[PDB]
């Protein structure tokens, strides 16, 4: 009764795999019961279960949504929070979708987006319970619904162009009655 | 202006190939053109090593055209730097600064780290860069230690040599103290060698 | 916080900078030394600079602390010339007397106008 | 019907990596005595490796003997002459010790030893009574009494069963006898990768924790380090193929204090 | 061995679709929406809504007798985002976790070669 799944590694990515794969896999493996096989050439990770494992089928749809998180720039405290929670789920977004953006209009909404020394990017992850990754012309957020949610409203005020005070303000607002409910 | 005894001997060539100082970056900038002969093409640069040897024989007539041999100052921030400029010091007598150079030391006679120079070698112009500024500031010669992608500002009479190994910073530094003390008067012959090997400036990290 | 005065910290550094050996792991003889080598004016004081003396004396059996001490600087006194070798790496027998230099330096040397044990090697990219 | 296989080795010094990968009755047949040091048995870990010790311990084979210390401290003068001090360990230096022990009490002399590196063997002492090429060691039909002149030789008084590539190039150099964890044959040469400056053509092992040297540790030179595969033959001894910074030395504690919290947190994980 | 499903997961920003039937779309066996598994219009699209949906949708396909199933997923696509939203993730968690073999996972999102113009003007369409 063994399952596999077949899953893709990014370029960009690879070489923190290598770097820190002696931190990705026995968590997984210990508490979460699995069996890993690399293909390096072929950039394929092989996540494989078996019935001399336990019966969980659900933390094998987790476990690829590890790696799909490891894919898309997502460090491992997420991966410890996506090991404990179940509410938390991944996004991606394009720059275009909101408005069409062209060069300099793109870097400046990038810019926007990350702010001076990412700190934009800071006030929207501690205010949210969200976690902030940039990619060339993709958005990507953790969480559950009530917390990315409001995390949305944020980044299309920020990625329209709004200011970042207007952004802070509003930030600070829903924060407000997050925290108070 | 010279004796024809002074140049090269083969022994201290064999010395000078012996440390790889002759081995040098990547990078050659256009004030030190004409120390490099031709490239090894990796990429690795092999310098004239008697432009080296006729330019330590300056800087040792500079150390020597001082009256007071108290007045010189070594300066060193690199691992093997302290250990070679406290064995300098110790030899001829100069006034070692090991470690962190102390700003405002060149200006500023209120710290007790205010020494004035009227004569200063550095090891490298790049990390010890801020000796090169301040000495810059109350009219100081500097004779200094470059590579080939040193800087190559505010620095007259500079020696190339390799200060990436510690074989050649060790060796030259060797050799600026033995030939200021052939030109003393501290070893009368100069077919002698100095009794001192250069391994005593040798740094080793236990 | 109970954070010692500047004082105490700085008369203990000065007393174990200078009269280590005699100082010990117990404070009550301690209280009688810096009775004897030092004129503090009262006995709350030197009770804080005999206990710290003596907390000192604690963590220094263990292992080095960045202060002065003597009995490691005449160490680091011979350590700057008690490890010269007998044959350096500068020496020709490392090499069996022949130097291991590539084309160009030995156009150096036949350039210069030397005459030096060399071996030629061939080395590319 | 299984052929009584007869020890070629008097005793075998085990690693952690043999006692972990092959059971006791895989070395049963290749050795008559078993020894190891305390520390190593004390490093084990594994509840299969727990179990196969348990196995051992009841069978009695195995002895936990400590090196000496002046063996110990000539296999640290033999790592610091042949620089593979820095990356062997602790407990492969005392396995190393308690091998060079062992070789000594065996062979009743140190004349098969060599001192120093690329040094020649003292012959004359000897008429008075994966990476590994492990080729010349096949096709010998030896019989039982054949088996006992092998066992009886000086040469097969001593092995060192390991897995350390630093370890056994030090055996290498200090002429010991090498044994394959899975085959027990005996290793004639070993294939590893050292770092090679290209310039100063300085040789240097590979690094233990796996980090790239920025800087040569001779040359200097950026990038002048070059993964160089270097080839040792145990009758030869030979093998055949800035950081001055403060801000370096920061940049280093700081990338050390980030891996010890990164493990605190990786502890904190699984124990919450 | 087993008999394979096709299925199809439809991702919206306000309800989800979880639709499965047989080999070539011959007629289809299960049907859910988002609005039909929780009455309240605030949560058509929440994630509870989506693995309730999702595991009725497995019971269908249990009493039915289909075990195994191949599944793709997509957004509206053209004009509109790329990727599925997390209410397809959690149909993916909620279909797993259901017992149900599951054959092969894939993208098949309506992807144009080159798009018309979208339904938010010059300025933008998000708040």
């Amino acid at each position: 009764k063994f399952e596999s799944r077949k899953i893709m590694v990014p370029p960009h990515r690879m070489t923190p795999l290598r770097n820190s794969w002696t931190k990705i896999y026995p968590p997984l493996v210990e508490h979460l019961k699995l069996q890993v096989r690399m293909n390096l050439k072929t950039k394929s990770v092989e996540l494989r279960t078996n019935p001399k494992f336990t019966t969980d089928p659900g933390a094998l749809q987790k476990g690829a949504d590890f790696i799909k998180a490891f894919t898309l720039g997502f460090d491992l405290d997420d991966s410890i929070a996506l090991l404990r929670l179940d509410d938390l789920y991944i996004e991606t977004f394009e720059v275009k979708d909101v408005k069409t953006l062209t060069g300099d209009h793109l870097s400046r909404a990038i810019g926007r987006i990350a702010g001076k020394d990412g700190k934009t990017k800071f006030a929207i992850e501690n205010a949210t319970r969200t976690r902030i990754v940039l990619a060339d012309s993709k958005i990507h957020i953790l969480g559950g619904f009530t917390h990315i949610r409001m995390a949305r409203e944020s980044v299309v005020s920020l990625i329209l162009g709004s200011p970042p005070g207007k952004v802070y303000g509003n930030l600070r607002t829903v924060a407000s009655r997050l925290k108070e409910r | 202006s010279l004796p024809a005894t002074f140049d090269l001997t083969p022994e201290d060539a064999q010395l000078l190939l012996a440390a790889n100082t002759h081995l040098g970056a990547r990078n050659v900038q256009v004030h030190q053109e004409p120390y490099v002969f031709n490239a090894r093409p990796d990429g690795v640069h092999v310098i004239n090593v008697g432009k080296t040897w006729e330019k330590l024989v300056l800087a040792a007539r500079i150390i020597a055209a001082i009256p007071n041999p108290e007045d010189v100052v070594a300066i060193s921030s690199r691992t093997f730097g302290q250990r070679a400029v406290l064995k300098f010091a110790a030899h001829t007598g100069a006034t070692p600064i090991a470690g962190r150079f102390t700003p405002g030391s060149f200006t500023n006679y209120i710290t007790r780290s205010f020494k004035e120079p009227r004569l200063v070698i550095v090891t490298d112009p790049r990390s010890d860069a801020q000796a090169i500024k301040e000495a810059s500031y109350v009219n100081i010669p500097v004779i200094a230690l470059t590579d080939l992608d040193s800087p190559s500002e505010f620095v007259d009479v500079a020696i190339p040599c390799n200060n990436r190994g510690k074989h050649s910073i060790g060796l030259i530094w060797y050799l600026l103290a033995r030939e200021v003390l052939r030109l003393r008067g501290a070893l009368v012959d100069r077919t002698q060698p100095w009794s001192i090997m250069p391994d005593l400036y040798f740094y080793r990290f236990p | 916080g109970r954070v010692r005065t500047k004082t105490v910290k700085r008369a203990s550094k000065a007393l174990i900078e200078r009269y280590y050996p005699k100082l010990t792991l117990d404070f009550q003889t301690n209280k009688r030394l810096c009775d004897e080598i030092a004129t503090i004016q009262s006995k709350r004081l030197r009770n804080k600079i005999a206990g710290y003396t003596t907390h000192l004396m604690k963590r220094i059996q263990k292992g080095p602390v960045r202060g002065i001490s003597f009995k490691l600087q005449e160490e680091e006194r011979e350590r700057k010339d008690q490890y010269v070798p007998e044959v350096s790496a500068l020496d020709l027998s490392r090499s069996n007397g022949v130097l291991n230099v590539d084309n160009q330096t030995s156009d150096l040397v036949k350039s210069l106008g030397l005459k030096l044990p060399l071996s030629v090697i061939n080395v590319s990219a | 019907m299984t052929e009584n296989q007869t020890a070629h080795v008097r005793a075998l010094i085990l690693d952690a990596t043999p006692l972990i990968t092959q059971s006791y009755t895989h070395y049963q047949n290749y050795a008559q005595s078993f020894y190891t040091t305390p520390t190593v048995f004390q490093e084990i870990k594994d509840a299969q490796a727990r179990k196969n010790l348990e196995i051992w311990q009841s069978l009695g084979t195995l002895k936990l003997v400590h090196p000496s210390e002046n063996s110990i401290a000539k296999v640290s003068t033999f790592a610091k002459l042949t620089g593979d001090y820095s990356v062997l360990s602790a407990n492969d230096l005392h396995i190393l010790a308690l091998t060079y022990e062992l070789e000594i009490k065996l062979n009743n002399g140190d004349w098969r030893l060599r001192k120093k590196p690329g040094d020649a063997l003292d012959a004359s002492k000897a008429d008075v009574g994966s990476g590994e090429d492990t080729t010349g060691s096949l096709g010998v039909e030896a019989s039982e009494e054949d088996r006992h002149v092998a066992l009886n030789r000086p040469e097969n008084q001593v092995a060192l069963a390991t897995g350390d590539f630093a370890v056994q190039n030090v055996a290498l150099q200090m002429n010991l006898n090498l044994m394959n964890f899975m085959s027990g044959l005996k290793i004639k040469r070993i294939r590893n990768y050292m770092l090679r400056c290209h310039a100063c053509f300085k040789i240097f092992p590979l690094p233990k924790d796996g980090k790239p040297k920025h800087f040569c540790a001779s040359c200097g030179g950026q990038g002048t380090l070059l993964r160089c595969a270097v080839s040792v033959d145990s009758r030869t001894g030979n093998v055949t193929p800035r950081e001055d910074q403060k801000e370096y030395e920061k940049v280093i504690k700081q990338e050390e204090w980030t891996r010890r919290h990164n493990e605190k947190i990786l502890n904190n994980w699984i124990g919450g | 061995s087993q008999v394979f499903g096709v299925a199809r997961i439809y991702a919206s920003f306000n309800d989800t679709f979880v639709h499965v039937t047989d080999l070539s779309g011959k007629e289809t066996i299960a049907r859910v929406t988002g609005g039909m598994k929780v009455k309240a219009d605030r949560d058509e699209s929440s994630p509870y809504a989506a693995m309730l949906a999702a595991q009725d949708v497995a019971a269908k396909c249990k009493e039915v007798g289909i075990t195994a199933v191949h599944v793709k997923i997509r957004a509206t696509g053209g004009t509109r985002t790329k990727t599925p939203g997390p209410g397809g993730q959690a149909a993916l968690r909620a279909l797993a976790r259901s017992g149900l073999r599951i054959g092969r996972i894939e993208d098949v999102t309506p992807v144009p070669s080159d798009s018309t113009r979208k339904k938010g003007g010059r300025r933008g369409r998000r708040l």
